[PDB]
RNA sequence: GAAAUUGUUGAAAGGGAAGGGCAUUUGAUCAGACA
RNA sequence: AGAACUGGCGAUGCGGGAUGAACCGAACGUAGAGUUAAGGUGCCGGAAUACACGCUCAUCAGACACCACAAAAGGUGUUAG
RNA sequence: GCCCUGAAAAUGGAUGGCGCUCAAGCGUGUUACCUAUACUCUACCGUCAGGGUUGAUAUGAUGCCCUGACGAGUAGGCAGGCGUGGAGGUCAGUGACGAAGCCUAGACCGUAAGGUCGGGUCGAACGGCCUCUAGUGCAGAUCUUGGUGGUAGUAGCAAAUA
RNA sequence: CGAAUUGCAAUGUCAUUUUGCGUGGGGAUAAAUCAUUUGUAUACGACUUAGA
């Protein structure tokens, strides 16, 4: 229902998120995935690394600047997964992927905004407890992504600046709750509670 | 020239049935010719390829040869041909031939305006 | 079919795009690491 | 989609009118169709289906 | 399937030499009378000299359960044909009804041995009466005193695709 | 004729208004026997964001 | 006061189709809030409009409308079918149509 | 005084072809006006 | 390489098997509405991230018969007997 | 029963792809749902068959009307038709107030072959109907003749002292 | 106080970028290419140089 949808990709599964996206962004929703470095993917790290190396093996022999462009960052990994779910060789798919913006970390326009969660992609709900999973940051860093130590220095900063906001808002919230609780016994409110409100 | 007993003229396949590879080659005209080949695809009616004429596309017998005005067309070259339509005014429309002189077109038009007949090419050779 | 007699490659595939450089002044794609204790001093120079 | 026992669109092997263009024969047929239709006598139909016949199936007596 | 239990009486066809032949009875598990009557002639035709044509079916009656709101330990003696050889098995189940025990026996047999309905013959189903003849641990662990356990990891279903708070698995 | 010929185009009469005043005064009489209803009729219906018409009543 | 609307917004998903074949006569509509065929049966017969722009002002407006209706449901998730006077142009895949309540049964 | 082929003007389109079938939008054009 | 019976292709498009002369379904006038076949319902892709009992974690898993490959011999790895 | 080892091949690569691990995998089961030129209903065309109608109206039955069923198709057979050059009749046919021809993302008719109209150009003969007749209909034949293109403003115009 | 006669429904328009023109209010006063030249360059382009 929202015009734009900001998605925290922490503790999310890759394909199970990307299918949901690839349908919504084809149906016409502008979607902004954010904090893609903390994404998760099933199976063990060595297994996923073997699969990525099998993907790196595939390059056009006669000129390797023509072939599968192996993007090493998590945003681009997820973009690959979505683009495989989308008909990107058409205007429909190109327009659809123009409605998508993926980021590592949480930049300014989307740090002061509300983030949501796709529950049919969450690791904690889908995976059996005890199974091994994999983190996309460690994976990308293992295959040649050089900016994990930077988004970390920025995310803790964002987090400090967010926790102080929460620390202020929580006090404002208790004050408003203590101001509104002084009217709950009133006939304006025990007449509302007869309607559920 | 009211002529309002006719019912809902429908036309199956209002397109023109062009020949195969009339657009690729200038020698192959657009006039329809069946493809008698053996390794053909129009002859075998594959998917995505063009549509061929059949009698299934044939028009209703009540709305055959009618122009959308509800009339069917009769060619006249002179007044003697018009006077045949003095009864059948609400069914036949008097198209004038392509070879008549402007001197005689006005005679025909004037006679038809009196007989109530409807003409389909009355702005012809007029100036 | 295989080569009758093996021999190494000619050239180096890492000095590739064996083209003209984009500027006559070559650019330093890498500087030393910074020791955040030593005195402030230049790292390089350009001469003729 | 039907499994046909019989051949479809099978003309009856007979001729329901002459091959000739003789006006007077056509008129005789106009008469005997009327009689064969509006009469229960099978003479009329026999004569009719005989008026259609070739010169070799209509031989001389 | 959604099974049912049937009681099928059958009879080799009468003759002047023996116009009161022997009625044979079978208690069969199946989804409908049709395949029940088919299985009756499958088992009887393994033991006695008769067929459908050379025989008839007298009575066919559904057997409903007497105490379907009672938990029972159903011991089950069965035989199944594998890809290489034929074997027997005994399994205990803890369902309330004979038919339900069968329904969950066909299933876990197909799981653990990849044996289909067409391979399995259910020989005997026995309600065990006392809590001392049970010998299978996966049943005995539910025959304890003051049995209690939790469901730790809960997963709430969702009718909407976007949610605005991280879930909790607490029960 | 699309330039206001003024042949019975826009003139509201003074006969309907008595028949309008006779019913509404007898009807507001029944409305004012219950509260918050003059305001109800004065308002206008609109669907908000979370409104599911197949789920809500009238 | 801030809201004035009397319609439900929905999306033109696609045409009716098999795999590798489509029927542009029939279009598929995703309505908001709907999740089942029951509770979509309410929206049957209801009119639909696709409102778009054009540069040639005709009859005193740049906005133009293509009308249609809802005919029947789609399988298990609250999608429906629609049939317009003049079928929709396929660049509207992922565009907002508006379903009215004009033929009502409440 | 045709066509192939070509020049100028005008309209339109164009990320490693073009052309074609079904459906519709948009632009042009024609319609009949039931006058 | 040579035969028997039926069916089909050749002479035959259509839905499915990604693709395919032969497989599955089903055989064709032009159109509308409805229902289905074989096959399928995460997304590409129209259709349940539907329900239920179980097995499996594979450092080249496995995944629509014809079909596009797999044996003997071993594993307290696990499950049941 | 599942999984692993056995099980090694040559451009980079294929459960169709992404991707999936209490599956989006395997075995089995229950409903719901999608959709083929198939099935059902209706309209329309055509063919085949059966029947009614010369009461006699437009004497025509070449037809008109009702009813039911059916429609794949190479080689090949038959039928009904379109078109072309000339011939015999006929419209007391068109026409220098402009015949024929040519151009026309301008119109109409027919399932189609094709016909008809408007406009522009042009300048002297040409059509419709009933029949006759044939040197009668082209995308091809490494077809014949004539003409024309991309290649392409390209290869190249450099032996013999200047 | 008025909102009626848009006559039983027909988007019954406010969004959002770009662009031109005019009104009036201030604000700002240049480089590149060719041609010539150089040879750290060079098949031609290009590169690198110099020139009131």
């Amino acid at each position: 229902s929202q015009p734009v949808v900001v998605i925290d990709a922490k503790d999310h599964l890759l394909g199970r998120l990307a299918s949901t996206i690839a349908k919504q962004v084809l149906n016409g929703q502008k979607i902004v995935v954010v904090r893609a470095e903390a994404l998760n993917i099933s199976g063990e790290f060595f297994r996923n690394k073997l699969k990525y190396h099998d993907f790196l093996r595939k390059a056009t022999a006669f000129n390797k600047t023509r072939g599968p462009f192996h993007f090493r960052a998590p945003s681009r990994i997820l973009y690959k997964a979505i683009r495989g779910m989308v008909s990107h060789k058409t205007a429909r798919g190109k327009a659809a992927l123009e409605r998508l913006k993926i980021f590592e970390g949480i930049p300014p326009p989307y740090d002061k905004k509300k983030r949501v969660v796709v529950p049919q992609a969450l690791r904690v709900l889908r995976l059996k407890p005890g199974r091994k999973y994999t983190t996309l940051g460690k994976l990308s860093t293992s295959v040649g992504w050089k900016y994990e130590d930077v988004v970390a220095k920025l995310e803790d900063k964002r987090k400090v600046r967010s926790a102080e906001y929460y620390a202020k808002k929580r006090a404002f919230t208790k004050k408003v709750s203590s101001a509104s609780a002084a009217a709950s016994e009133s006939d304006v409110a025990k007449q509302l509670a007869s309607f559920g409100y | 020239m009211a002529s309002l007993p006719h019912p809902k003229i429908v036309k199956k396949h209002t397109k023109k049935f062009k020949r195969h590879h009339s657009d690729r080659y200038h020698r192959v005209a657009e006039n329809w010719r069946k493809q008698k080949g053996i390794d053909s695809v129009v002859r075998r009616r594959f998917r995505g390829n063009i549509s061929q004429p059949k009698i299934g596309y044939g028009s209703n017998k009540k709305t055959k040869f009618l122009s959308p005005s509800g009339h069917k067309t009769f060619l006249v070259a002179n007044v003697k041909d018009l006077e045949t339509l003095t009864m059948h005014t609400k069914t036949y429309a008097a198209e004038i031939a392509h070879n008549i002189s402007a001197k005689n077109r006005v005679v025909i038009l004037a006679r038809a305006k009196a007989l109530g007949i409807k003409v389909t090419n009355p702005k012809g050779r007029l100036a | 079919s295989h080569r009758k007699y093996e021999a190494p490659r000619h050239g180096h595939l890492g000095f590739l795009p064996r083209k003209r450089a984009a500027s006559i002044r070559a650019r330093v794609k890498a500087f030393p690491k910074d020791d955040r204790s030593k005195p402030v001093a230049l790292t390089s120079f350009l001469g003729y | 989609g039907i499994d046909h026992t019989s051949k479809q669109h099978k003309r009856s092997g007979h001729r329901t009118a002459p091959k000739s263009d003789n006006v007077y024969l056509k008129l005789l047929v106009k008469l005997y169709t009327f009689l064969a239709r509006r009469t229960d006598a099978p003479f009329n139909k026999v004569v009719l289906k005989a008026l259609f016949l070739s010169k070799i199936n209509r031989p001389p007596v | 399937a959604h099974f049912k239990e049937y009681q099928v009486i059958g009879r080799r066809l009468p003759t002047e030499s023996v116009p009161e032949p022997k009625l044979f009875r079978m208690r069969i598990f199946a989804s409908n009378e049709v395949i029940a009557k088919s299985r009756y002639w499958y088992f009887l035709q393994k033991l006695h000299k008769v067929k459908k044509a050379s025989g008839e079916i007298v009575s066919i009656n559904q057997i409903n359960e007497a105490h379907p709101t009672k938990v029972k330990n159903f011991g089950v003696w069965v035989r199944y044909d594998s890809r290489s050889g034929t074997h027997n098995m005994y399994k205990e189940i803890r369902d309330v009804s004979r038919v339900a025990a069968v329904e969950t026996l066909y299933q876990d047999m197909a799981a653990r041995h990849r044996a289909r309905f067409r391979s399995i013959h259910i020989l005997k189903v026995a309600e065990i009466e006392k809590t001392a003849d049970v010998k299978r641990q996966y049943v005995k662990q539910f025959l304890t005193k003051d049995l209690k356990f939790p469901l730790p990891h809960r997963v709430q279903k969702s009718t909407k695709t976007f949610s605005y708070k991280r879930p909790s698995t607490f029960y | 004729a699309n330039l206001f010929p003024e042949q019975q185009n826009k003139e509201i009469k003074a006969e309907r208004v008595e028949d309008q005043k006779v019913v509404d005064k007898a009807l507001i009489a029944e409305i004012k026997k219950t509260p918050l209803l003059k305001q109800y009729l004065s308002a206008s219906f609109s669907l908000k964001n979370g409104d599911k018409p197949h789920m809500l009543k009238f | 006061a801030e809201s004035h609307r009397l319609y439900v917004k929905g999306k033109h998903l696609s045409y009716q189709r098999s795999k590798r074949v489509n029927n542009p006569n029939v279009s598929l509509i995703k309505i908001e809030g709907v999740a089942t065929p029951q509770d979509a049966q309410f929206y049957l017969g209801k009119r639909i409009a696709y409102v778009y722009r054009a540069s040639k002002e005709v009859r005193g407006s740049k906005i133009r409308v293509m009308w249609g209706k809802v005919t029947r449901t789609h399988g298990n998730s609250g999608v429906v079918r629609a049939t317009f006077r003049n079928n929709l142009p396929a660049k509207t895949f992922g565009a907002s149509v508006r379903i009215f309540l004009y033929p009502s049964n409440i």
